[PDB]
RNA sequence: CGCGGGGUGGAGCAGCUGGUAGCUCGUCGGGCUCAUAACCCGAAGGUCGUCGGUUCAAAUCCGGCCCCCGCAACCA
RNA sequence: ACUAUG
RNA sequence: ACUUACCAACCCGAUGCAAACUGCGAAUACCGGAGAAUGUUAUCACGGGAGACACACGGCGGGUGCUAACGUCCGUC
RNA sequence: UCCUCCUAAAGAGUAACGGAGGAGCACGAAGGUUGGCUAAUCCUGGUCGGACAUCAGGAGGUUAGUGCAAUGGCAUAAGCCAGCUUGACUGCGAGCGUGACGGCGCGAGCAGGUGCGAAAGCAGGUCAUAGUGAUCCGGUGGUUCUGAAUGGAAGGGCCAUC
RNA sequence: UGCCUGGCGGCCGUAGCGCGGUGGUCCCACCUGACCCCAUGCCGAACUCAGAAGUGAAACGCCGUAGCGCCGAUGGUAGUGUGGGGUCUCCCCAUGCGAGAGUAGGGAACUGCCAGGCAU
RNA sequence: CGUCGUAGUCCGGAUUGGAGUCUGCAACUCGACUCCAUGAAGUCGGAAUCGCUAGUAAUCGUGGAUCAGAAUGCCACGGUG
């Protein structure tokens, strides 16, 4: 709602007087938003990546497709087919939902907090993070936490460089250093 | 090898069987196919059995 | 792979099988603004008859042109065509759309119209 | 261990070749993979071996976009 | 002693030596030697021979090496009532027909180069010419 | 060469049925004794001959190379 | 249950 | 953080080798059809009677052996 | 004994105590069908995470996969994933291939009755080629056959199977 | 009759890959939205439906370019059927067939049926 | 009299950072003491082994010599016991 709109009106016109394009489409689009928790220890028990799936249902707000091996890899001692990581993907309104409460809370509420770093691009214009806990964001009710438990993002984004990611994030006041 | 085998015998009481194999270890529980009976002339339940 | 090419992949396997056989068959193609429906020749490159959402014998009619209703008038037209031309066996190509909704109603209003599939 | 063995010679290849008439049934080419593919009136058995289904005289040719040898039939 | 790293087969059939060879030209270097008959070098054969020309140029200049011996041989050992298998591979050879340059140097002169390969002509089992390079 | 067996802490041995290295002695550190030995307590240490394959994974399955044993090398 | 040596 | 006269994967250019390599590819042979001439029906099927199943050398294509053997094992005359 | 490659001389076949490797099984899904999907490897970014694990994107184009040797195949995939299922049916079979014979293999199509699919259709096991054992004797089930004076039964036959 | 687009083909790299330029009235593509048909082992990404505010950026199509691919003679060489000869592990003569590589060179495909749109 | 509730804690104080004070010509090597911050090991110690028979052992403080400054040592003093 409020992203989407601010996107269709404030950042689409300043983004065409930066770069000059020529036609409105060439300005960059947020494509996606995925999520990750890569458990490893699920070897241990299936419990741990519950607990990880029931807080990616509560951050997101939408079910997570748990993640199997690819391929059989001997020092994580893995089975190929063995369950080592949950995801979920955003698109459309809870992508933008969720991209608010990035920006506006869970942000600020990191510890030892000196920005985001500006060249964690991948070098075709999608930015990823890591955050080393998931009580910075409000729906994980703390005083229910078994354990501490990391997490990635990932925004995709329809951008030919990292110059034009570094654009489109910053014009959503997103804070880097 | 470790690969026994079994008559799947009809539900029509013709004493009518299919034969075939059957690994007991991995799989235990019995065996039921849909399979014709040529006396009836109809398909019918067919169950494990000794060989 | 765009999409164009992926679904010209689903559907060559259909259409190999049909030329074995020998068979008419009755092309469609939807698109979102229209769909088009021709039935082919046994030879596989001459066509007998066709019909659309373009053909203004037909857009005129219609409310919009790229819906179930629409495509229900379009599977209407091709059977009362055929017929004329003495053509009442042919195989249904659903050229790698899915059988259902729009593709669907084109189809069972062919059926109706009483073109055998 | 060392060597001493072989297996049995198959006896595939072709049997019957371009012009040559055929009844629906004839095997034509026996073979492991699809060397051959079937065209018209050619049945692929389930060994790939390569069978007229009507009477007629046999035809080679290549097709479509890989260059594929075909066995089809002129029926008479 | 010159031969392969590993190969696919321990053993390899005698086969023919038939025809004259590719390799004819001298690329690498000026001067070179080509073969006029038809044999095999020996791998001592190739490396005593290097030896010479190497020995005899007092290293100034390059020298190329244009053939391998990649057949290998067997021989069955002392008394061996035929049969029982083929023998182990003593050793190894190219094959050479008439025409193949085996040695090049450039980076001396043609008075020297003529003597350096004088003496290595002296190691091989085949006749043998001194040539130097064409333009086209 | 023909056949078969064996190379594992410093020593002698077990583990060889693929996912986990033990036993007795020795070494090191502490005690007891005037001191040493015995005795008591505590701690370490093994590229599994070597090269290469197979497997997600090799002391272990498979091949070559090296050393070490045993049996056979006969009828004229 | 103890034990040897200088 | 800096210098390197040392090995140097991949890519690039030039250069060879292969029974168990092939993005190429003959001659011959083999299968089929049509047409003369020629050949004492030389083809095929069915009955009666066998012998034979230790081959040799020569040429050509190969395996094995030392591109040894009046050697050995296939192919074809 | 069986399967694959070469030797083998561009149809088939072709020897040696010639050169290389495999099999003596597995699977009610790893079979059937409808619908969908496209690999290895390397580079860049990213909590714990390291050369190696889940996430994103790019290069690449089958260098991958195919239960297991090798060869020939395979994108219309014969490779991968889902739904529903038992055609891993019974009777047959024009006609071919291959064997000295015993035998072994391919098969459109007909009848009965199934499954998947909206339908055209496809399905009589598995991408193909190994995974095996004649007869005699005996065993277990079934049967419109037989039954030594007649009625039964015993035994014998025929079908299924060990 | 010309120009443009869509669908189904024939043909299978002289037809492809790259590089540069260009097209939106229709067509096509992206595109807007989703209670309903349907869908995601999470997600309207895909599939699907209801649409038509915006755009030709991507994609696709057309045009140009000999950078990479691709095709490719003539001659000679290799090989080889039959007959003959040698200094016979390999060659030569008569005769019939005659490559591969390379060279000149060619080349930015050609062609059919149906539908629609603009011009005349 | 209040407070902590069996927790590596309001137990424990090592270590390190910051800022001072004093003695001394001079506290870098190398003094003591203060303040703020930091908050290791340690949950009663294997084999073994020491001291003590009464105002003793145990525990609590106080003073002195040496000495500019530098006592957890040394020598002495009483408390509880």
């Amino acid at each position: 709602a409020k992203l989407h709109d601010y996107y269709k009106d404030e950042v689409v016109k300043k983004l065409m007087t930066e770069f000059n394009y020529n036609s409105v489409m060439q300005v960059p689009r947020v494509e996606k938003i995925t999520l990750n928790m890569g458990v490893g220890e699920a070897i241990a028990d299936k419990k741990l990546l519950d607990n990880a799936a029931a807080d990616l249902a509560a951050i997101s707000g939408q079910k997570p497709l748990i993640t199997k091996a690819r391929k059989s890899v001997a020092g994580f001692k893995i089975r190929q087919g063995y369950p080592i990581g949950c995801k979920v993907t955003l698109r459309g309104e809870r992508m933008w939902e969720f991209f608010e409460r990035l920006i506006t809370i869970a942000v600020p509420r990191i510890r030892d907090f000196r920005g985001l770093s500006a060249k964690s691009f991948d070098g075709r214009g999608n930015y990823s993070m890591g955050v080393r806990e998931q009580i910075i964001f409000p729906e994980i009710d703390y005083d229910k936490v078994d354990r501490v438990r990391g997490l990635d993002i990932t925004i995709t984004t329809t951008a030919k460089s990292d110059e034009e990611g570094r654009a489109l994030l910053a014009a959503f006041d997103f804070p880097f250093r | 090898g470790i690969r026994e085998k079994i008559k799947l015998v009809s539900s029509a009481g013709t004493g009518h069987f299919y034969t075939t194999t059957k690994n007991k270890r991995t799989k235990p529980e019995k065996l039921e196919l849909k399979k014709f009976d040529p006396v009836v002339r109809q398909h019918v339940i067919y169950k494990e059995a000794k060989i | 792979m765009d999409k164009k090419s992926a679904r010209i992949r689903r559907a060559t396997r259909a259409r190999r099988k049909l030329q074995e056989l020998g068979a008419t068959r009755l092309v469609v193609h939807r698109t979102p603004r229209h769909i088009y429906a021709q039935v082919i020749a046994p030879n596989g490159s001459e066509v007998l008859v066709a019909a659309s959402t373009v053909e203004k014998a037909i857009a005129e009619q219609l409310k919009y042109t790229g819906n179930k209703d629409a495509a229900a008038a379009v599977g209407k037209a091709v059977a009362e065509r055929a017929l004329e031309k003495g053509i009442k066996d042919v195989s249904f190509d659903r050229s790698g759309f899915q059988y259902h909704g729009r593709v669907q109603a084109l189809a069972d209003a062919a059926r109706e119209a009483g073109l055998q599939f | 261990t060392r060597n001493g063995r072989d297996s049995e010679a198959k006896r595939l290849g072709v049997k019957r070749f371009g012009g040559e008439s055929v009844l629906a049934g004839s095997i034509i080419v026996r073979q492991r993979g699809t060397k051959f593919h079937a065209g018209a009136n050619v049945g692929c058995g389930r060994d790939h071996t390569l069978f007229a289904k009507a009477d007629g005289k046999v035809k080679f040719e290549v097709k479509g976009p890989k260059n594929r040898k075909f066995i089809s039939i002129e029926a008479e | 002693m010159l031969q392969p790293k590993r190969t696919k087969f321990r053993k390899m059939h005698k086969g023919r030596n038939r025809g004259l060879a590719q390799g004819t030209d001298v690329s690498f270097g000026s001067f070179g030697l080509k073969a006029v008959g038809r044999g095999r070098l020996t791998a001592r054969q190739i490396e005593a021979a290097r030896r010479a020309m190497t020995r005899a140029v007092k290293r100034q200049g390059k020298i190329w090496i244009r053939v391998f011996p990649d057949k290998p041989i067997t021989e069955k050992p002392l008394a061996v009532r035929m049969g029982k298998g083929k023998g182990n591979v003593e050793y190894w050879v190219a094959l050479i027909q008439p025409g193949k340059v085996l040695y090049e140097m450039d980076g001396v002169p043609e008075e020297l180069a003529r003597e350096a390969f004088k003496l290595a002509a002296a190691k091989l089992p085949i006749k043998t010419t001194f040539v130097t390079k064409t333009v086209m």
